[PDB]
RNA sequence: AUGUUU
RNA sequence: UCGGGCUCAUAACCCGA
RNA sequence: GGCCGGGAACUCAAAGGAGACUGCCAGUGAUAAACUGGAGGAAGGUGGGGAUGACGUCAAGUCAUCAUGGCCCUUACGACCAGGGCUACACACGUGCUACAAUGGCGCAUACAAAGAGAAGCGACCUCGCGAGAGCAAGCGGACCUCAUAAAGUGCGUCGUAGUCCGGAUUGGAGUCUGCAACUCGACUCCAUGAAGUCGGAAUCGCUAGUAAUCGUGGAUCAGAAUGCCACGGUGAAUACGU
């Protein structure tokens, strides 16, 4: 959580939403064998704060980075205490 | 040093090795990038990687190649 | 004559034997034979001279027993000639293939002195 | 505790029909693959036949005679001791007894397959000798010897 | 022909649902394949209630999502939309295409 | 005329085709022993014809679909049974005696959140 | 045997 | 003496060196 | 070739039900409850497994999910970036995985489940590669396709009780990939090397039946690193006088 901590994930949030939102693959296919140059792969210093595996998940309620659910996007404490009320549809506690 | 076919560098440093290797030479250069392919350009020239405090000025001889400025600098302690 | 290099290893199936070969696994055991036609399996008694004298002519090509166990323990030194961390974890008896140094440890560094 | 059960019975002989026989086959079947323990309480009995010679289904019982007990004991504590009051074994765990530490030394044979290391001590039991037959009569060492309890 | 793949969370938006979605083409009668069950793509969700330590506890969930076929086999446009424009529904969801 | 067998027990569901006559069985395009024989007692299949005999009598020709060995040709078994009513509804009085209509209730055991394998749970030496 | 620890 | 076990934990006791 | 039509019979799927209730028979028993046998039935005496955890105790745990009383920091206990560390080691303990092997190993061929997964996804097919995999590219948003080629098991070649035809640690050289990026610190493959270990002291744990035991399978988290957790089925015991 924390919040000086959340936005400074914001941030490694947007930057794939632009550089990786396309230019991504404006070097990729330069990247593997497609003849092919390395100039590209030289001069790749523009993805550095910004990696598509860098961004992490925290509880979307809260905001913890860990215990998350793709599912969902809250963690373990939230999902379990608001599927209690029924802030999501069909999620009875399973017992088989 | 694992790389299939071409292996990764770091560009910041290519553009102050070279960049100083035409013009003779002068004070060690301070690296920092220990997860960059030691290059057999930069032979023997005096330069430090660093080790999380300072850096260690190494030379590599005709032997390192797929070998790392961090394989030749200690980053830990023991003993 | 010693299939390649000292010590005869004979009275055994080809490759099972041909293993006791210091450089030869379950796998350039058998393809170097098929290479003389010699059967993978059968003890040596059946074989013949021809069936061992000239699976030197190959094995000798490659580079086994003698030379080989040196070449190791070069390539050992090298690896530590340098202050490089794979080259120096190679002398403090300490393990250099990604191993925790907390617990379980006695293989490199043998047994412990409780 | 408090409750009581009767017996837990299965499939018989697969053939040559004997409901207790098949602990034999359970007994020594291990990992849960009966499967294979057909393969050896069977295959025992067709390797005894020029061994022993009549019917295999005695042959088994046969020597069986000579490995089940009839008197154990009992640690009691009492008063801070605890005595070792012996027991007459009824047939039913009796002959249980013997199964368990037959199977048992036949796999200490120590030589190659138990097909084999089974019916030695098959055997073993009439003309006496092996570590089976050895607790048989080893038991009633412990007995009598403390007859002065019950 | 149209098909219609039913899912929703509850029989709420199936059982009144699927039904009055094959009486609303055919008022009076039409081919259809017909409404049917099929089997449940069931998602289990084991989460660790109490924070810190305790990771023997946990709480289980499964959201079950039901479904039915039905799919139109003729597709007379004197009652194509006769059921597609008579599209209600309490929020489920049924896909068509072909 | 063709009757119909149940057979299906432990995560297995077979089909009893008892036929007029020929005892010939023919589970999954071959014969009882065809196919899971040779393994186990599987040959329990006649078990229940062990009441008033068969070949000529009835036929035991089946298929099972779905579950473990022992349990498919174990599943025709409790099914053959009760598909002999078809038969002599009476005789069915002839085969429960001998474990056949009850099906076969045991089954797998639900794995529980917090134990080894429903039952058994980690050591604690430090306990 | 003791635990402010035989 | 040390290392391990026994106890809620010590000592004692047991094991090993 | 369930491959065509076709048939809705069958398993199956899955919404609504039927059912078990000391309900009925006998004995015992206060002719009480209840118990013990019986019938009938798929099912008997809370059928089996879930979930459900009373008033409370350990000022038990969590200000680090989050919330919050007070207190405290305020060119900072705030903030941003690069490298390092949490992956140390001369030791000790807990929970685990794999073997020490012929109820076995390896080569052949072969026999069969259940439950779940998935558009920045699962990715068939065919080509090349010893190999990881790389190229080509269909199908399925899914009882339509891909994950999916269950493993034990079975019948043969064999090896013969050897530290081996066991076991696999370790290490050297070479590679693949997930990724700006894998020295520090990644998973896999190739060849070479082949560890300790031959069933484990004092002591100590689990399990009463589809359980224990063993053998595989899927999910979650997740760029890419499961001997962990969660879940599924195959097979499949012993033993229970008694407190
Ligand atoms: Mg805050
Ligand atoms: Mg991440
Ligand atoms: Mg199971
Ligand atoms: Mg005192
Ligand atoms: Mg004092
Ligand atoms: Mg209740
Ligand atoms: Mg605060
Ligand atoms: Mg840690
Ligand atoms: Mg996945
Ligand atoms: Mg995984």
């Amino acid at each position: 959580a924390k919040q000086s901590m959340k936005a400074r994930e914001v941030k490694r949030v947007a930057l794939a939403d632009k550089y990786f939102a396309k230019r991504a693959e404006l070097k990729a296919i330069i990247s593997d064998v497609n003849a092919r140059w390395n100039a590209v792969l030289k001069l790749q210093t523009l993805p550095r704060d910004s990696s598509p595996s860098r961004q992490r998940n925290r509880c979307r309620q809260t905001g913890r980075p860990h215990g998350f659910l793709r599912k969902f996007g809250l963690s373990r404490i939230k999902v379990r205490e608001a599927a209690m009320r029924g802030e999501i549809p069909g999620l009875k506690k399973a017992s088989w | 040093r694992s790389l299939k076919k071409g292996p990764f560098i770091d560009l910041h440093l290519l553009k102050k090795v070279e960049k100083a290797v035409e013009s003779g030479d002068k004070k060690p250069l301070r690296t920092w990038s220990r997860r960059s392919t030691i290059f057999p350009n930069m032979i023997g020239l005096t330069i430090a990687v660093h080790n999380g405090r300072q850096h260690v000025p190494v030379f590599v001889t005709d032997e390192m190649v797929g070998h790392k400025l961090g394989e030749f600098a200690p980053t830990r302690t023991y003993r | 004559a010693r299939i390649a290099g000292i010590n005869i290893p004979d009275h055994k199936h080809a490759v099972i034997a041909l293993t006791s070969i210091y450089g030869v696994g379950k796998t350039r055991s058998k393809a170097i034979l098929a290479a003389a036609g010699i059967a993978e399996d059968v003890k040596i008694s059946e074989l013949s001279e021809g069936q061992i004298d000239t699976l030197r002519d190959e094995v000798a090509k490659f580079v086994v027993e003698g030379d080989l166990r040196r070449e190791i323990s070069m390539s050992i030194k090298r690896l530590m000639d340098l202050g490089c961390y794979r080259g120096l974890r190679h002398r403090r008896g300490l393990p250099v293939r990604g191993q925790r140094t907390k617990t379980n440890a006695r293989t490199r560094k043998g047994p412990r002195k409780p | 505790r408090r409750r009581v059960i009767g017996q837990r019975k299965i499939l018989p002989d697969p053939k040559f029909g004997s409901e207790l026989l098949a602990k034999f086959v359970n007994i020594l079947m291990v990992d849960g693959k009966k499967s294979t323990a057909e393969s050896i309480v069977y295959s025992a009995l067709e390797t005894l036949a020029q061994r022993s010679g009549k019917s295999e289904l005695e042959a088994f019982e046969v020597a069986l005679e000579n490995v089940r007990p009839t008197v154990e004991v009992k640690s009691r504590r009492v008063g801070g001791s605890t005595y070792q009051v012996p027991v007459e074994v009824r047939p039913v765990r009796r002959n249980a007894l013997a199964m368990r530490w037959i199977v048992e030394a036949a796999r200490k044979r120590g030589d190659k397959s138990m097909a084999l290391r089974l019916a030695n001590e098959l055997s073993d039991a009439a003309e006496n000798k092996g570590t089976a037959v050895k607790k048989r009569e080893d038991v009633h060492r412990m007995a009598e010897a403390n007859k002065a309890f019950a | 022909r149209i098909r219609i793949r039913l899912k929703a969370f509850d029989h709420r938006l199936i059982d009144q649902a699927t039904a009055e979605i094959v009486e609303t083409a055919k008022r009076t009668g039409a081919q259809v394949r017909g409404p049917i069950p099929l089997p449940t793509r069931k998602e289990r969700f084991t989460v660790l209630i109490s924070p810190h330590v305790n990771k023997d506890a946990r709480d289980q969930y499964e959201i079950r999502t039901h479904l039915r076929l039905v799919d139109i086999v003729e597709p007379t446009e004197k009652t194509v939309d006769a059921l597609m424009r008579l599209d209600l529904a309490a929020g489920v969801d049924v896909q068509i295409s072909l | 005329n063709q009757y119909y067998g149940t057979g299906r027990r432990k995560s297995s569901a077979a089909r009893v085709f008892i036929k007029p006559g020929n005892g010939k069985i023919v589970i999954n395009q071959r014969s009882l022993e065809q196919y899971f024989g040779r393994e186990t007692a599987r040959m329990v299949v006649r078990q229940p014809l062990e009441l008033v005999d068969m070949v000529e009598k009835l036929d035991l020709y089946i298929t099972v679909k779905g579950g473990g060995i022992s349990g498919q040709a174990g599943a025709i078994r409790h099914g053959i049974t009760r598909a002999l009513m078809e038969y002599d509804e009476s005789l069915r009085s002839e085969l429960r005696k001998a474990g056949f209509v009850t099906r076969d209730a045991r089954q797998v055991e639900r794995k529980k959140v917090g134990l080894r394998k429903a039952r058994r749970r980690p050591q604690f030496s430090k306990r």
